């Protein structure tokens, strides 16, 4: 019933800025996080951070978190992601995830997009 | 300065007094000390001789009391159908006071407590589904220290105990009780620990080795009979020989997991993360008061 | 009354007797004590 | 007479001309290991001047919005000065610490702050299983911030937090708060690094706030351990 | 940060066989996730708390393990299950994962 | 040998039972004991403990907002602050300080109590305060006329920030129950109100709202009978990582 829609691939700029949205539907968008994952070629996966919509609290890795901030909407039911400073790094498939319904562990995904970074 | 108080104290009588530079009702409390204001200072008072004894709420009268640690059911029939996720008939516990929270949220209101544990165990069968009787088993409680090797099977070697202390028992019999001594390798137990426990900074937070009684493994030592019955333990310790240290404030909100303090709260007030106490009309709403 | 025939002394019963109480610890944690007289 | 205080201890002396009756934690003064109580053999080394002396932290702005300020020892202390090269060279420690906490304002500003020391405080996380990280709890010397200081972050309450060893700053009464904290643990002696025995919590009960012209209010933070001992003497695991 | 060893990095396996992997982690954790990731598609959760399979998971799969050491068991292999596989810890932040299971069909 | 005979109450398993049973380990050597500060050897220690109550429990109070009373300047003569129930054992303000958590345990209790303000306004705020006590059997009061004539303290804002109202202990009996009835004779502790003596004078340039933090505790007379469960935790479920331990 629930269904996570996230844009396509997106190019971008060697230190624009990024703007990634999520979308949230058949579940209340305050309930649960919102988790954000990372894809390189042939690498496996990392997990940059979350945050909760109700208060707007968000928690990150301490790697990511200076490269990365989150932003929540309630209204639209729209989460939102943003990086700076893109670079040969950062081009990746990045996932907003969460929680099951009792279990934990990411069991509803998104469809992912995939960045690409060019000079 | 320490005393010995069996009782409550007397109240003395006190008359009618004004007096400059005598104010026994100012205090401040930016000092962090509590208010000595005295009843027979704040008022006038009759001299009452006070007989109520303070004995019910000694630490050692309070903390000890049987409370369930742990409850767990098994399946008894052969098992050689059944997956492992399933008991096999023996079931290990790691010793924890924190499964239930009764007796954990009591134990927290103290930083460092020292005593001997009293365990109980207590047993009850029944039948899964036409009725037959309720057999007499005979269960083994083996005492395994924190890391050591425990029974991968209810028939294995591990079982024979030559060292490990062990306990036998009947369903028929009276529940088996055996004293657990203080074992920690400090001078008390930590409730509340904060740091890791390992050198690297992998290690889990508030997660305390030494402050682990060990692993109990239960097994139904007799083979599994014709039919599938269901059994279920049920572990009471009782805290001795107390000795407590740094109370704490008592915890509010709901418990959410063993392994650390995190916490919830519930939707709305009570015990609600934003409010603790329920919510009233205003400060000047009086939601008890008296009408006739 | 106590029956303990047991060799080890933990394995006695409850001890409840111990009736000392120091409160000046935690309600007159200060090093210069307060009098029955404004303290500031 | 309880009004006007110094302390003199090391190479540095701290005056307050404000000040309610330095707490004392549970009546216990810091003092060296005794000979009954010592689990290891080797000879300990014993600093004094050296490592007793105050080490003040990085001041922190005090608004409206401040949800409080956290710091835990020695963890704090672990990076500064001659105390902060015995933690690195040496296997173990064991030392009291001597609190005190600078705020100030004028006459006509209005606010009060809890300063507690909370021992072997145990942080928790809001609306989630898992434990906290090695990071989140290891702020190093610019301390963290409370995230629901109502509960403490523990889960525990606020209210009760009197419990524990603590002061006020009212801004009418007394413009700073001093606390002496004796070796809190069940070990005679303790590794640096991992474990932290005492968290230092600076919380706005009261929120500031003035119709006068709006000024930056400090909040500083001077640690002096006392009574230093340290075990263990090998190369630098910092 | 802990560090999940997720051991062997490849395998090969016919239809039928029994293929098992282990999830190794530099501390100890609690309890231990799984994921399969097909090739192009997203992940999938299977195993969560080392017991029990998620929505649209046969009973081919199965999980166990404590203390610092978790495997994955499948009793029957199938052609159509040659994806990624990943291991992922609850326990602490940050959430970690595995290095990665690749696996095909000789 | 002895001949002897079994008494009803054989073989039962009393949770209280005060006996002495097999040791687990034998010649095991406990840890030495090492002086830790601040041991506890009786409760009663800690409730005599001030603490913080909350007074605010409303709605549109978030947080810390609910610890202080915001006190403002008042164009009448003659009003009324606040109210604070006085039940110890029911859900009111007194429910989460150290003397309520501790006193939830127990169903009997006895004593005198404290309440402590500290007046956090700035230093050049000036007012008086009346903080009354009615005992039990009427109405709350809703004027200082009818407030005054308990038990009361009239309070001065000056150097000393706070002020002790005692509560005596006055019952027909010595002691008082949790029972969920609030009004019953055998419960009720009466009410507390505090009323504006004269007014909260600022000046322009202080801010005009100010704030009181009430605290409680309990004398050296308090006392605590017949030990219960605390009904302020429940769980209707297994917590989390409680199956973890049987892996």
């Amino acid at each position: 019933q629930v269904q996570l829609q996230q844009p396509g691939t997106e190019l971008v700029r060697p230190g624009a800025s990024v703007k990634l949205s999520c979308k949230a539907s058949g579940y209340s968008f305050t309930s649960y996080w919102m988790n954000w994952v990372k894809q390189r070629p042939g690498q496996g996966l990392e997990w940059i951070g979350m945050i909760h919509p109700s208060d707007s609290e968000t928690r990150l890795n301490q790697r990511f978190k200076d490269k990365a901030t989150l932003t929540v909407d309630k209204s639209s039911n729209t989460a939102y992601m943003q990086l700076s400073s893109p670079t040969s790094e950062d081009s990746a498939v990045y996932y907003c995830a969460r929680e099951g319904y009792d279990y934990d562990g990411f069991a509803y995904w998104g469809q992912g997009t995939l960045v690409t970074v060019s000079a | 300065i320490e005393s010995i108080i069996k009782t409550a104290t007397d109240t003395v009588k006190s008359e009618i007094n004004a007096e400059l530079g005598v104010v026994p009702s100012l205090n401040a409390v930016e000092t962090g000390a509590t208010s000595n204001t005295e009843p027979e200072e704040a008022i006038q008072t009759r001299t009452v001789i006070n007989q109520h004894g303070v004995s019910e709420t000694l630490v050692e009268n309070f903390l000890s009391r049987a409370a369930l640690v742990s409850k767990r059911s098994f399946e008894y029939k052969d098992h050689t159908s059944s997956t492992a996720r399933a008991d096999k008939n023996f079931f290990k516990w790691t010793i924890n006071t924190r499964s239930f929270v009764q007796l954990r949220r009591k134990l927290e209101l103290f930083t460092y407590l020292r005593f001997d544990a009293e365990i109980t165990i207590l047993t009850t069968v029944a039948v899964n589904g036409t009725y037959v009787g309720l057999p007499d088993l005979t269960l083994q409680a083996m005492f395994v220290p924190t890391g050591a090797l425990t029974p991968e099977k209810q028939d294995s070697f591990h079982w024979q105990s030559g060292s490990n202390a062990s306990v036998f028992f009947k369903i028929s019999d009276p529940p088996a009780r055996i004293t657990i001594p203080f074992m920690c390798i400090n001078s008390a137990y930590s409730v509340f620990y904060d740091g890791f426990a390992g050198f690297e900074k992998n290690g889990l937070y508030g997660i305390n080795p030494a402050d682990t009684i060990g692993n109990l493994c239960v097994r139904i030592v007799n083979e599994h009979q014709p039919v599938g019955f269901t059994v279920t333990v049920r572990v009471y310790m009782k805290p001795k020989h107390i000795k407590a240290w740094a109370p704490r404030p008592p915890r509010t909100l709901p418990y959410m997991s063993i392994a650390n303090a995190n916490y919830k709260g519930k939707e709305r007030a009570p015990n609600a993360l934003s409010a603790i106490i329920g919510n009233r009309d205003s400060v000047k709403t009086m939601p008890h008061n008296i009408v006739n | 009354n106590q029956i303990n025939f047991y060799k080890d002394s933990y394995a006695a019963s409850a001890s409840k007797q111990d009736f000392s109480q120091d409160p000046s610890k935690f309600t007159e944690p200060v090093v210069e004590g307060l009098k029955a007289a404004p303290v500031l | 007479s309880d009004r006007v205080l110094q302390l003199k201890l090391g190479n540095s002396a701290i005056v307050t001309q404000e000040a309610a009756n330095y707490c004392c934690a549970y009546g216990e003064w810091p003092n060296y290991l005794p000979d009954h109580e010592a689990v290891a053999i080797d000879k300990p080394t014993q600093p004094e001047t050296a490592t007793d002396r105050f080490y003040t932290l990085k001041s922190v702005k005090w608004e409206t919005g401040s949800t409080g300020w956290w710091w835990k020892l020695p963890d704090a202390l672990n990076n500064i000065g001659m105390f902060g090269q015995n933690v690195q060279h040496h296997y173990l420690y064991r030392s009291g610490f001597l609190i005190h906490v600078q705020c100030n304002a004028t006459k006509f500003h209005q606010g009060a702050l809890l300063v507690v020391a909370i021992p072997e405080h145990q942080r928790g996380a809001h609306n989630t299983n898992t434990s906290p990280g090695f990071d989140d709890i290891m702020k190093g010397e610019e301390g963290g911030t409370f995230n629901h200081p109502y509960v403490l972050d523990d889960g525990t309450s606020l209210a009760c937090a009197t419990i524990f060893p603590h002061q006020w700053i009212n801004l009418r009464t007394n413009n700073s708060a001093t606390i002496v904290l004796p070796w809190m643990n069940a070990a005679p002696m303790d590794f640096p690094l991992r474990h932290n025995q005492w968290t230092l919590a600076i919380i706005p009960v009261v929120p500031l706030g003035t119709r006068t012209t709006s000024s930056m209010v400090p909040i500083t933070v001077s640690i002096a351990p006392m009574c230093c001992e340290f075990n263990g003497l090998r190369h630098a695991i910092t | 940060q802990i560090v999940l060893t997720q051991s062997p990095a490849a395998m090969s396996a016919s239809p039928g066989e029994k293929v098992t992997m282990t999830c190794s982690a530099s501390s100890s954790v609690i309890y231990m996730y799984w994921y399969q990731q097909k090739p192009g598609s997203s992940p999938r959760l299977l195993i969560y708390d080392t017991s029990n399979l998620a929505s649209g998971v046969p009973v081919r799969f199965s999980g166990s393990g404590s203390g610092t050491s978790y495997s994955l068991t499948i009793s029957r292999m199938e052609a159509e299950d040659a994806a990624t596989y990943y291991c992922q810890q609850w326990s602490s932040f940050p959430y970690t994962f595995g290095g990665g299971t690749k696996l095909e069909i000789k | 040998g002895v001949p002897t005979y079994l008494l009803p109450g054989s073989g039962q398993f009393l949770t209280t039972d005060d006996h002495s049973s097999a040791p687990a380990l034998p010649c095991f050597n406990p840890t030495p004991e090492m002086h830790i500060p601040g041991q506890v050897r009786n409760m009663l220690e800690v409730v005599q403990v001030e603490s913080m109550m909350e007074i605010n429990n409303t709605e549109s109070a978030v947080g810390m907002e609910r610890l202080k009373v915001d006190i403002s300047a008042l164009t009448d003569v003659d009003q009324l602050l606040f109210n604070i129930p006085l039940d110890i054992q029911l859900d009111g303000p007194l429910r989460n300080t150290l003397v309520g958590n501790i006193s939830r345990y127990y169903t009997h209790w006895s004593g005198s109590l404290e309440m402590t303000f500290m007046f956090c306004g700035s230093f050049m705020a000036a007012g008086k305060l009346i903080l009354c006590y009615t005992p039990p059997g009427g109405s709350c009061p809703t004027t200082r006329e009818t407030a005054m004539l308990g038990t009361h303290i009239v309070w001065d804002f000056g150097l000393q920030s706070s002020v002790t109202l005692i509560i005596p202990w006055i019952s027909g009996s010595h002691y008082r129950m949790f029972n969920n009835d609030a009004k019953s004779t055998n419960a009720n502790v009466g009410y507390v109100t505090c009323f504006m003596q004269t007014n909260l004078i600022v000046p322009s340039e202080s801010s005009d709202t100010c704030s009181l933090i009430g605290f409680i505790a309990a004398k050296d007379d308090f006392s605590l009978r017949l030990m219960r469960d605390s009904p302020d935790i429940g769980q209707l479920d297994h917590l989390h990582a409680a199956e973890a331990a049987y892996q």
